[PDB]
């Protein structure tokens, strides 16, 4: 705000930018009902990864 | 008694106050000279002003915002 009149205004793309990509990761990652799913090669081990 | 005008410009009233006095008088070609002479002494004053005024070189306006 260098000057009264200059009108210090200040634009917030940073701020845009930032909220609009996390509208989208909580929207993929932190939106399921879980969050991941172990999923083992074999069955006979696969009552671990339940 | 004194005024700045004689310690910086008093042929300024010594030309024009010989006009009123070449008019008491007739001798108009006189009036002419006095009083241009007047005038163009004169004028040198107030550009000198003007020239002393907004020295600097200020910006047209700093537009104010607030």
């Amino acid at each position: 705000p260098v000057t009264a009149g200059s009108s210090s205004w200040v634009d917030r793309t940073v701020w845009e930018s930032v909220n609009g990509t996390l509208q989208d990761i909580i929207n993929v990652f932190c939106s399921g009902d879980e969050a991941v799913t172990f999923v083992a090669d074999n069955q006979q081990d696969s009552d671990a990864a339940d | 008694d004194t005024s700045t005008i004689l310690t910086i410009a008093p042929e300024l009233l010594l030309y024009f106050t010989l006009r009123h006095a070449c008019l008491f008088v007739q001798d108009d070609n006189g009036v002419q000279k006095w009083s241009a002479l007047g005038k163009a002494i004169l004028d040198e004053m107030v550009e000198q002003n003007k020239k002393q005024e907004y020295s600097g070189s200020p910006i047209a306006i700093p537009n104010n915002m607030t």
